[PDB]
């Protein structure tokens, strides 16, 4: 139950409750992204519709955000009215019906929705199988319910106690008053929540290297490859990230995307190249493979990444803070490949 | 057109009062007995009339188990008034047989319809 | 071109094939899942399975035989695959394993195994698989309390009071000298198979098996097993059939075939030349029909077996069907009768001389059994030929012409009207 | 004297199934059944002492009514 | 253009024009599967309606089947008959209409049909997997089209072009008279079809080993592994296929299906284990790979796959006429894996 706040002399706070449970703590397929859905439902107190229709007129609205770590339930408001919007995320993390009614008529929907609109694009398609083929059982969960094993009710009920304990979440508001966030998390639910273990391993998350994985879908090609990198090495594919994205490279016309996910053990850094035909894919992808194993000069991007980095740093609540001042050089090592799409004219792992 | 949580309401008033429970409730036993809906092998709540949204709702919340009874119950009973006959003595619903089982349904949909509405027709304080 | 004879305690069927590689054989039963109770049902199914049994499979493969057997309603095959210059072999396993020494595959823990396995395996049936399990109710209410309704899968719950005193009294009822035919195709000759025969001493018992009481009579009904959550509507349909030996056999299949099957996927049955599909092609009433003409000692079915998606038009389908059935009566032209004669040849010509011998054995089996000799297929086809346009108005005038149907369906079939309503199609007014 | 039990494949229900069973059966079964008289008539199970009773005092074949 | 036959004294001939064909040889993915449902479409002189109810009215029917290196044009009938159904199936290799409202309205559903039978069981996509990574661009080729790259008409035609050819197939009839068949092959349009190359080559077919797949599906869990074998070892393949499917072998409760492949170039052996829950498939199949990396006596089998051999093979039109005498042990190497299914609670390669 750790309370920070960044006050400000603006109109607008937002409120954000972070728990370490997203489908990176998920037991089963899914169930992190299930009781995400299962969320801002009705609860023992207060039904689902009382709370948009009492929220919308005194100002504010809410969302639950599934990441691959966290549970983010963000709430935005006019500054004045705090304390509702405490009690409204104690009394969702304490109280939630969990409902099989709400299960077969809002989740359920709401998650063949969700997995649906993240089926039909090929570079979510990639980025899972690739956290899939590097991490196993870890980070590469599913991030999205499929239906694949059989999440009941009472498994999400099961992953909500688990989940939304004392000691694994975080309250973080920004615009907020600190000293009356704490006075407002206290006398509330947030204090009668269990006081159960963080789920936060401080341990190095077991990557895999050099496997390949191919899905077929019928649309746009993209091949990607992806590193597991470790605390020590964050800030430099941070600024290979930034690199490949900005105007440095000349390989930013064939990359489509290429970012780092940065976690508190470690991170992931994908990069994708799609195109609608193969043959695209296939030689801008073997030029990014040779052109990366053939060193890089990453020392002009790094006035660059400072930049970007304050710029995606500053929505955020928590900042880790990295270095960029020692990365000089990258060779690509090995590397994890997906491809998915018209498959049997991207390339494989041996001729990359 | 009686709302259910107003039937609640009266009859759990009329039950949880000393004497109104042992003055009106074996009126109640003998009104059930005569009313015979236990001869054709229903139970009272496959009898409410189901054609409104608020039954609609409470009969898609049902469970399965329970609505295929249900349905058995309804088409036994179909039948068994077609033949012009009554189920016989060991086919009757028995007493401790026949709980309301919809009715928690049917209550939580009118709780939710009667919010549903108050807050469709609220005035804030201003 | 098959040898037939009875030797001193049984008989010997042979059908020689010298351009095979390989040779059956077997013993064949004149007692299937017609002569069971009620209550001791799926017994022939727990003595199909326990000769198929691990513990004598295993002593069968290590001799380089392959065992297999087959349950059917009249009759009830053990049969050994082997080798042409291996049925020495075959025959001493078949006298060890299941006539001689027949208490070893009955013990306990190897009967507890199996009686679970096929426990799972008819569940597994009854769940999941709804043509065969309709065709299974379509027997049970045509067929209604006779000897000729009983599922040869056997219920789940006339499996579960099943015991080892069962099988026995199975066994020494109904594995009989007098009940068995011993069945030999493949290449091995009939002097070699009835020689191996009198060499090792080939006796099942001495008893007659039990009389059934009463034969089977067809009770025009329906079963109507529906189940909303099956995608499909599956529904079998038929009229009381010829049974085997009856002079109206071949015409019957005949007119089984003037209808055909139908596969609505495959592009070349979309093609065929049935009237039917000018009628259930244009909303695509069906997915796949088959017209068979099932035919058991005692009585038979004859009618056709479908499966929809279009739960909506159920009706549309049963009245086109009928209604072109009823032109078997009234309008059957002359090149509908040489289709299917055409197609009926090319069907029995299939059936009967596959490249299997064990499927052979079982046909050749029931087939004298039932009639104490094997109709050959030049015969057979001679007889498909005499068939005349007046000979299958006459016969659907006796048996389709407004007489009584047997329905079955599972699946949504809402859309299903009533009895009546259907068997007011059988007859229509002249029009 | 005899086995274990007449199993109940073959003698439960024996009052709705006497007539139907063919007359092989029928004596088998009675066979088994006076083999299993001479055993302390505690030890057998309730389908065979009804099966007994309806052999000798059914309402079949003698005992059968007029009308 | 080869001619054989089998005369036996009976009434139902079968001819078989088997062209070497397949989705081994497809240029595209699938372009064989639509060839083999455009196959008894309408020619160019009788109409594929005309076809069905002249030749039901003779007595015989047509099946055109797609193999892995096949395409068999088959044609069962009674005896009498063959100089119709050698000219029909002539006019099937050397004239098809090739209409595109025939490939928009009967071909087209009938490979969508296909594709969803074979889509709907698990056991077939995992052995389209395993061939696949065994083989990458030769024999694992799709063998049913997807549409994950678009097959056109002209595709379709110029796929004919290169397999119908006169070198290129091979005719064999059972249950017929060879010298009528060899003059009625004569005087037909296989002898006007061009002279083509055969497409068989006689190399090995340059397999990988150690690669690994791992299929998210819906409904029952496979785990398979897959061995490619070469042509002297394919012997003793086929009797620890035969093994392991018969009751000599422990492993046969444990084994949903285990099959050799042949070809005239090498083979797979395929093992696929298949149930409900995927703790099953998992405890099995790593009893599988346990028992069997410890050797296996495949002396008993020799008898027995001798007979099953012989069952398989007097189906067949071209027999490999094996060895079967020389085999004694067999000791698991190095083999592919798949996991089709719930595919987190299936093990993984370095697992088993
Ligand atoms: C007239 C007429 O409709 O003739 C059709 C009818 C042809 O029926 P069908 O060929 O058996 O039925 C094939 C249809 O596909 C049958 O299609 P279906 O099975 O969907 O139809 C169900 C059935 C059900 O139709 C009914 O019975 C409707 C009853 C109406 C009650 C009001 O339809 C009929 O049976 C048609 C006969 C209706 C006779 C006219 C009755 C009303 C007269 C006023 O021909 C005759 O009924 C001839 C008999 C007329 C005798 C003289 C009557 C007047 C005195
Ligand atoms: C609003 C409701 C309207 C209700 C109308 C009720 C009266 C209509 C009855 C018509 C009879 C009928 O409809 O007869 C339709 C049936 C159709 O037989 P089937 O298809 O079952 O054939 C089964 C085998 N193929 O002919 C018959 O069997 C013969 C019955 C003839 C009797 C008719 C008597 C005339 C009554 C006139 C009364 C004044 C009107």
């Amino acid at each position: 139950l750790t309370v920070s706040a960044r006050d400000a002399p603006t109109k607008i706070s937002t409120l954000a409750v972070k728990v370490h449970g997203g489908s990176r703590y998920a037991t089963k397929d899914g169930v992190a992204h299930l009781l995400n859905r299962f969320n801002f439902q009705n609860t023992n107190t207060r039904s689902a519709l009382k709370l948009v229709r009492e929220s919308e007129l005194l100002g504010g609205t809410f969302k639950s955000t599934l990441d691959r770590e966290y549970i983010t339930l963000k709430a935005t408001f006019l500054k004045d009215d705090l304390p509702y919007y405490v009690n409204a995320l104690a009394d969702v993390l304490y109280k939630t019906a969990f409902k099989p009614h709400e299960l077969t008529e809002s989740v359920l929907p709401a998650a063949r929705y969700d997995y649906a609109v993240a089926e039909q694009c090929p570079v979510k398609s990639a980025e899972d199988q690739l956290y899939a083929i590097t991490f196993r059982k870890g980070l590469g969960n599913p991030l999205l319910y499929d239906g694949v094993e059989r999440v009941s009710l009472q498994d999400i009920k099961d992953f909500a106690d688990k989940v939304y304990t004392k000691e694994n979440l975080e309250v973080s508001g920004e615009n907020v008053v600190e000293a009356d966030l704490k006075r407002f998390v206290d006398e509330s639910l947030l204090s009668t929540l269990p006081a159960g273990k963080s789920l936060v391993s401080k341990s190095e998350p077991k990557f895999f290297l050099g496997e390949e994985n191919r899905v077929r879908f019928i649309g746009d090609s993209v091949a990607a490859i992806g590193i597991p990198v470790n605390k020590a090495s964050l800030a430099q594919y941070e600024v290979l990230a930034n690199y490949l994205t900005s105007a440095l490279s000349e390989l930013s016309g064939l990359i489509s995307s290429a970012k780092l996910d940065k976690f508190t053990d470690g991170g992931l850094f994908t990069l994708f190249v799609r195109d609608q035909d193969s043959a695209v894919v296939s030689s801008n992808i073997k030029k990014i493979v040779a052109d990366l194993k053939k060193g890089k000069d990453l020392s002009p991007a790094i006035n660059y990444t400072k930049l970007k980095n304050a710029v995606q740093n500053e929505s955020v609540s928590s900042p880790i803070e990295l270095n960029f001042d020692a990365v000089k050089d990258f060779k690509l090592g090995k590397f994890n490949y997906v491809a998915v799409g018209d498959v049997s004219n991207l390339p494989y792992l041996d001729e990359l | 057109p009686q709302s259910f949580t107003s039937i609640a309401r009266i009859g759990d008033y009329i039950l949880k009062s000393p004497v109104l429970s042992k003055l009106c409730v074996p009126v109640a036993n003998q009104f059930i007995n005569l009313a015979g809906y236990k001869k054709l092998g229903l139970k009272f709540d496959d009898l409410i009339a189901e054609e409104n949204p608020i039954m609609q709702t409470a009969l898609r919340r049902l469970p399965e188990d329970e609505s295929y009874a249900r349905a058995y119950r309804i088409i036994r009973a179909h039948q068994t008034e077609l033949t012009h006959h009554l189920l016989p003595r060991n086919e009757w619903i028995k007493a401790q047989e026949d709980v309301p089982y919809l009715l928690p349904y049917i209550l939580e949909a009118e709780a939710a319809a009667k919010e549903k509405d108050e807050l469709d027709n609220i005035e804030v304080s201003k | 071109a098959e040898v037939t004879q009875l030797s001193n305690g049984i008989v010997v069927a042979t059908e020689h094939n010298p351009s095979a590689h390989t040779a059956s054989v077997g013993v064949v039963f004149g007692s299937g899942a017609a002569n069971e109770n009620p209550y001791n049902n799926g017994v022939s199914n727990l003595w199909k399975n326990i000769f198929l049994s691990k513990e004598n499979s295993a002593v069968a493969a290590k001799e380089g035989l392959a065992l297999s057997s087959n349950i059917s309603r009249d009759f009830q095959s053990y049969i050994v695959s082997s080798l042409p210059g291996s049925t020495d072999k075959s025959l001493d396993f078949l006298n060890q394993s299941f006539i001689q020494q027949k208490a070893n595959l009955l013990s306990s823990s190897n009967f507890e195994a199996t009686k679970k396995s096929v426990l799972k395996q008819v569940q597994d049936f009854e769940e999941n698989d709804h043509p065969n399990r309709v065709l299974e109710h379509l027997h049970s209410t045509a067929f209604q309390n006779t000897p000729l309704s009983l599922p040869t899968r056997g219920t789940l719950e006339s499996l579960e009071n099943l015991v080892v005193a069962d099988l026995e009294s199975f066994a020494n009822n109904h594995f009989l000298n007098s009940n068995a035919v011993v069945v030999g195709t493949g290449n091995i000759k009939h002097e070699d198979l009835v020689n191996s025969i009198e060499s090792k001493n080939l006796s099942l018992q001495t008893g007659t098996k039990p009389v059934l009481k009463k034969k089977a009579a067809f009770l025009g009904s329906e079963v109507r097993l529906r189940d909303d959550t099956l995608p499909k509507a599956w529904i079998s349909l038929a009229v009381e059939g010829e049974p085997v030996n009856s002079p109206n056999y071949f015409v019957a299949k005949l007119a089984a075939q003037i209808f055909g099957s139908y596969n609505a996927f495959e592009p070349a049955s979309r093609l065929q030349g049935i009237k039917l599909l000018d009628n259930i092609q244009e909303y695509q009433l069906c997915d796949n029909f088959n017209h068979f003409s099932l035919s058991y000692k005692d009585s038979g079915l004859w009618g056709f077996s479908t499966a929809t998606r279009n739960v909506t038009m159920i009706d549309d389908l049963i009245h086109f069907t009928l209604k072109q059935w009823n032109r078997l009566t009234i309008s059957v032209t002359d090149t509908e009768v040489e289709r299917a004669k055409s197609l009926l040849k090319l069907q029995l010509g299939q059936l009967y001389e596959s490249g299997n011998p064990v499927n052979d054995a079982n046909l050749l089996g029931a087939e004298v059994l039932i009639k104490g000799s094997k109709l050959s297929l030049g015969e057979a086809f001679k007889k498909i030929d005499a068939i005349t346009v007046k000979d299958v108005k006459a016969w659907a005038g006796k048996r389709l012409w407004d007489q009584d149907i047997a329905i079955a369906g599972t699946g949504q079939i809402e859309g299903l009207l009533d009895y009546m309503r259907i068997r007011s199609d059988m007859s229509m007014m002249r029009w | 004297a005899q086995t274990h039990a007449l199993s109940n494949a073959a003698v439960m229900d024996l009052q709705s199934r006497w007539e139907n069973m063919p007359s092989t059966e029928q004596q088998d079964i009675v066979s088994k059944l006076s083999e299993r008289q001479k055993l302390p008539w505690a030890q057998l199970t309730e389908p065979e002492k009804q099966a007994v009773w309806y052999i000798s005092y059914g309402e079949w074949g003698p005992r059968r009514p007029v009308l």
